[PDB]
Parts: structure tokens; C-alpha cells; sequence
């Protein structure tokens, strides 16, 4: 039924290429590397507008985490919480093609 | 949880004996086993017996003659000096003239007269009449 | 009988009499091998990686064909987890469980199958740490718990 | 010099004639010199048969057992025809190492494949080599004897079927112990 | 019963038993060589599948997994190897 998105980026973030942080994101975004960008939910509603349109312009994909920055850290694999989260590489992954 | 493998075999077979049954199945096996029924082979209690090779533990397959009256298991396996199988023989053995208690030494797995006359003693397992 | 259950059920796999065979494979141990590393990159568990070769690849199980297990290959190949799937698996019930009693203190059932699991935790703990396949202490905690598994 | 090259010792007639034989049909050539290139045998032991015939006991190192095993069928067909009145057979030499004892010792511990019964029971096993044995049951008879009965598979007994007794006498040659075979229908 | 061969049971009482408990345990489990209609590649495939199984191209359906043997799809050719 459901393949998580939390067991995907599990391999994203062991065979693939991330950065976190708004910094890091909008500067790969600016760069045009980034090919995903996850969102938390308890982001402010300002800078998740703000990202939504650097993503329009660089025509790349958004995912709304279903869940804020401290379980998104942890899905990551991190003992911090973390707000956005940019994919530059998927290694063996599927998330570019999956029902995302 | 299975304890002593050797205790499972011998109620089961006692159980057939009772029963009057003429054949037994047993899992798992074991060497000791094996030494076991030798000894009950050699001194007449049973007839063939036939070790199946699962490539698990193994079972074996008794063909039963009747005659036997009781296969039993002593556990714990006490140790045993020399000077008190005689005693032993006296508590767990229906008489002095028939019966046989088996022991493991270094020697090997035997019969207590077999003991007796290569002056050796080890450790008990059950006996057989 | 189950661990921490009355349950006498035995639904199991009963292996064949036989070290060999299928004759019908007939592909290699190495090619096969490259599709377990494959479905290793993948990241999933010998477990599954066998259910689908079993399903799909013709495959009885690479105990027979290979002469290893599939966590010995992982491991060769240096795609061996941290830890193992059975800790994983029973970390992932617990923080499941954990966070259902987070927003359900009345639930006492969830409670009681927790100690269950950790119990089953500290056994298999104390059996991986005398094999000294973890560090010799690694004392799951199950407030970190969570960044660990995931 | 193919001949004494190719077992990799010194003696003797039987194994030069047998060398020779390789040679015949190295010069066959093309699917079999192919594979019989690499393929080398140690020693050879030639034993009785119950009937009137001999029995061949061809020993192998056991990095050559696979193109050996990937014959079979041809090179015992061809030894057959050729060196008649004779059970051909293809065996591997495999070191036993003892149960050390406490006398006795040794490091490099001492693997299952290298124990005794392991040995002896693959050396049965490409006795046989077709048919996968699929049933190993031992009779422990009164007379404190032991015999063990071994059930193979239906499939390709064929080229085997007029063996068995020779197999039986082979395995109880070498290794002391009784043998019957069995087919289930 | 007294007096029997356990070593030769019946076909029938081996059969009907569990797999577990004849004399000596083995699957009751099997293979089957596959092509669906469209295609002609072959898929070996297990009888108690645990996936829904692809074949090798067109990305359909082979068998949907059950609880215990497989349901394989509509109207293909299986073999039993
Ligand atoms: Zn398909």
C-alpha cells in the first residue's frame, strides 16, 4: 500500500546527496541542483511560501512532510530538528519517480 | 522446552513396552542413544533399530521383541565412584541376578559389570530391565 | 511454546532433504550474488531480498547454491547494517507503540506489549553483546531510540 | 609430453594409459580438448568387483571436481568403452584431518569439511555422482553390525543401475563400512 | 497398530499428513515456469508467493499473493517445474 517516505530517504540519506537547513536549500536552489525539497508542517507559513516560489521558478518538486522538524530530523536520522530539507543526488532511491 | 532427550525416549518407549506395542519412533537422536540400545541390543531387551537421517538432529526406529519391563533415565547424571554402583544396583535393580545399570566414563558408555571388570567408574544414566 | 504467550502455533518453512538442486536453476552463484547486492544498494533485509528471490528468481535460497548466508555476502561486500533487523524491526514496534501511548495513557494493553518487546529487547541485547557483534554496552534507550532506528 | 604432465606424478602404466586416453580424445578435439585441457587427476586405484569385472577409483584434487562434475557422463562413457571389463568411477581427494585428542594437538582448528564423516560422506556422493541421494537410513543390526541403506533418486539411474554391488565393495574398501542403495517407486 | 512400518508408510498417509510430521519433513511447495499471454519471456515463480510478481517487461500482474498459495492472474501459461 503505502512504501514510507521516511524508509526512502533512509537510503537518500545513506546512497544520495542532501543538505538541510533554509540556507543550504536556497542556495542549491539557487544553483539549480536540487531536484526535491521536503517541508515540514510547523514551518512558518511565510517561508514555506517563499521556498514554493524559488520552486516554481527552478521548476522542482515539493514535498509536504506530514509532520514537523523534530520528527523530520529524526526521520533523517538526526538528533535536531530540521525544517527543509533539499535532495541533490538520490542514489538508489526512487523518490524523483515515486508517486511524489 | 526439551531437557534431556535420552529422559523423552525412554518414557516413550516404556510407554509403547506397556502398551505392548512392538515397534517405536523417536526424535530426536543422539550418540548416546545409539550406545544406549547397543547395549539394551547386545544384552537381548530389543532387536534392530534404524537411525533415520533427517539432516536435522536424526530419528530412529526400534523393532521390539517384548521382554522388557523397564527403561529408565537418572537425571541428574550423579557422579559416580567405583564403591557405590553395588549400592546403587541394590536400590534401582528388581535383583542381583538380572538388570543392568549403564554408566558414561572415559572408558566409554557401558554396563556396570562391564565397569566392574575394567575397574572404572564415571557417570550414571539409567538403567534397563 | 511462545516466548511471552501462551501460543503453540508452528507455521514454519520445512527445508528439504537436499544441499543442491534445483537442477532447473541452472543461472550462477555470482550472478545471483550480483542481484542480492543489487537489492542490497536497494536497502532491504535479507529477509525480504530472500522472499523475493524465492517469488521471482527461481531461487530455493542461497544457503544451497552460494555455500553463505546473506548476511555473510552483505557483510563481504561491506553492505552490512549497523545492526540487525531483528533489533530494527522490534525498535520500530516499540517507538510505534511508545508514541500511541504518547497520546493514549488510558491504553494499558499497549503499555503491557511494550515491557513485552523491551524485555525481548535486553534478551536479544545480552545475546548480541556476548557475541560482541555491538559495542560491549550500546544500552537501548528508548527516548533516543527513535534516531537510531531511523 | 601431455602423458606424464597431465596426472601431476611420476607413476604408472594404468594412469599413462589413462593419460594417453585423455590424449585420444583431447584429439577429438574441439568440445572436448576445450574442457579436458585443464582437467588433471592424482592417483588411481583399481579394485574387484563381486562378479567378474574391476572397479577404477579416480582421485582429483577438488578445484577440478566442477569441470570434472560437469562431464562425467562423457569421459566414464568413453573409459568404459575403452578400457573394458570395468566399473569407472571419478573421486576427490580429501584430506581428513583426526579428532585431535588430548594428547594429540594442533591449531588451525580442524573444519567439518576436513572431519571424517563429512569426508566420507561426499566421497559417496560422487561415488554416485548423478542421482542425488534423497534417504540415508542405518540398520544397527544385533549382531552389533551396522549397514547403511541409501535411497537415490529415480532420475537418470539408469547409467548406474548395473554398479551398485561394485560401489558397495568400493565404499567398504576404503572406508570399512556396509553399503545398499535403494530406488523408491 | 502393535506391529507396523514406520520406515515404509503409505503414500496416502504421507501425503495427508503435515509437512512437519511425516518421517521426514519437506515442502509441500513448488515452482512454476510462467509466460503471460502478451509476452513470451518465462518467470519461474513460487506457488505460495508472498509479492505480486512481474514478468520481465509490460508491467501487469503474473500472481496476486494470498494467505497461503498463490492466485495467479487471468487465463496464462504455468507449468509445474
Ligand atoms: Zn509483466
Amino acid at each position: 500500500s503505502q512504501e514510507s517516505i521516511n524508509q526512502k530517504l533512509a537510503l537518500v540519506i545513506k546512497s544520495g546527496k542532501y543538505t538541510l537547513g533554509y540556507k543550504s536549500t536556497v542556495k542549491s536552489l539557487r544553483q539549480g541542483k536540487s531536484k526535491l525539497i521536503i517541508i515540514a508542517a510547523n514551518t512558518p507559513v511565510l517561508r514555506k511560501s517563499e521556498l514554493e516560489y524559488y520552486a516554481m521558478l527552478s521548476k522542482t518538486k515539493v514535498y509536504y512532510f506530514q509532520g514537523g522538524n523534530n520528527e523530520l530530523g529524526t526521520a533523517v536520522g538526526k538528533l535536531f530538528r530540521v525544517g527543509v530539507v533539499s535532495i541533490l543526488e538520490a542514489g538508489d532511491s526512487d523518490i524523483l519517480t515515486t508517486l511524489a | 522446552t526439551r531437557s534431556s532427550v535420552l529422559a523423552d525416549a525412554l518414557n516413550a518407549i516404556n510407554n509403547a513396552e506397556k502398551t505392548g506395542k512392538r515397534q517405536v519412533l523417536i526424535r530426536p537422536s543422539s550418540k548416546v542413544i545409539i550406545k544406549f540400545l547397543q547395549v539394551m541390543q547386545k544384552h537381548g531387551y530389543i532387536g534392530e533399530f534404524e537411525y533415520i537421517d533427517d539432516h536435522r538432529s536424526g530419528k530412529i526406529v526400534v523393532q521390539l521383541n517384548g521382554r522388557l519391563n523397564k527403561c529408565g533415565v537418572i537425571s541428574p547424571r550423579f557422579n559416580v565412584k567405583i564403591g557405590d554402583i553395588e549400592k546403587w544396583t541394590a536400590n534401582l535393580l528388581p535383583a542381583r541376578q538380572f538388570g543392568y545399570v549403564i554408566l558414561t566414563t572415559s572408558a566409554g558408555i557401558m554396563d556396570h559389570e562391564e565397569a566392574r571388570r575394567k575397574h572404572v567408574s564415571g557417570k550414571i544414566l539409567g538403567f534397563v530391565y | 511454546g511462545r516466548m511471552h504467550s501462551a501460543g503453540k502455533g508452528i507455521s514454519s518453512s520445512a527445508i528439504p532433504y537436499s544441499r543442491n538442486a534445483p537442477a532447473w536453476f541452472k543461472l550462477s552463484s555470482e550472478s545471483v550474488i550480483e542481484q542480492i547486492v543489487k537489492y542490497a544498494r536497494k536497502g532491504l533485509t535479507p529477509s525480504q531480498i530472500g522472499v523475493l528471490l524465492r517469488d521471482a528468481h527461481g531461487v530455493t535460497q542461497a544457503r544451497v547454491i552460494t555455500g553463505n548466508k546473506i548476511m555473510r555476502i552483505l557483510k563481504s561486500n561491506g553492505l552490512a547494517p549497523e545492526i540487525p533487523e531483528d533489533l530494527y524491526y522490534l525498535i520500530k514496534k516499540a517507538v510505534s507503540v511508545r508514541k500511541h501511548l504518547e497520546r493514549n495513557r488510558k491504553d494499558k494493553d499497549a503499555k503491557f506489549r511494550l515491557i513485552l518487546i523491551e524485555s525481548r529487547i535486553h534478551r536479544l541485547a545480552r545475546y548480541y553483546r556476548t557475541v560482541a557483534v555491538l559495542p560491549p554496552n550500546w544500552k537501548y534507550e528508548s527516548a533516543t531510540a527513535s534516531a537510531l532506528v531511523n | 609430453a601431455p602423458q606424464a604432465k597431465i596426472l601431476s606424478q611420476a607413476p604408472t602404466e594404468l594412469e599413462l594409459q589413462v593419460a594417453q586416453a585423455f590424449v585420444e580424445l583431447e584429439n577429438s578435439s574441439p568440445e572436448l580438448k576445450a574442457e579436458l585441457r585443464p582437467l588433471q587427476f592424482k592417483s588411481i586405484r583399481e579394485i574387484d568387483v563381486a562378479g567378474g569385472k574391476k572397479a577404477l577409483a579416480i582421485f582429483v584434487p577438488v578445484p577440478s571436481l566442477a569441470g570434472f562434475h560437469k562431464v562425467q557422463t562423457k569421459l566414464t562413457r568413453e573409459l568404459e568403452k575403452k578400457f573394458q571389463d570395468r566399473h569407472v568411477i571419478f573421486l576427490a581427494e580429501r584430506r581428513i584431518l583426526p579428532k585431535p585428542s588430548r594428547t594429540s594437538r594442533q591449531v588451525q582448528k580442524r573444519p567439518r569439511s576436513r572431519t571424517l564423516t563429512a569426508v566420507h560422506d561426499k566421497i559417496l556422493e560422487d561415488l554416485v555422482f548423478p542421482t542425488e541421494i534423497v534417504g540415508k537410513r542405518v540398520r544397527y543390526l544385533v549382531g552389533g553390525n551396522k549397514i547403511q541403506k541409501v535411497l537415490l533418486d529415480s532420475k537418470d539411474v539408469q547409467q548406474i543401475d548395473y554398479k551398485l554391488e561394485s560401489f558397495q565393495a568400493v565404499y567398504n574398501k576404503l572406508t570399512g563400512k556396509q553399503i545398499v542403495f535403494e530406488i523408491p517407486s | 497398530v502393535l506391529v507396523q512400518d514406520l520406515l515404509h508408510p503409505t503414500a496416502a498417509s504421507e501425503a495427508r499428513k503435515h509437512k512437519l510430521k511425516t518421517l521426514v519433513q519437506g515442502p509441500r511447495s513448488y515452482f512454476l515456469d510462467v509466460k503471460c499471454p502478451g509476452c513470451l519471456n518465462i518467470t519461474t515463480v513460487f506457488s505460495h508467493a508472498q509479492t505480486a510478481v512481474t514478468c520481465e517487461s509490460c508491467s501487469t500482474i503474473l500472481c496476486t499473493p494470498t494467505g497461503g498459495k498463490a492466485k495467479l492472474s487471468e487465463g496464462t501459461s504455468f507449468r509445474r517445474k
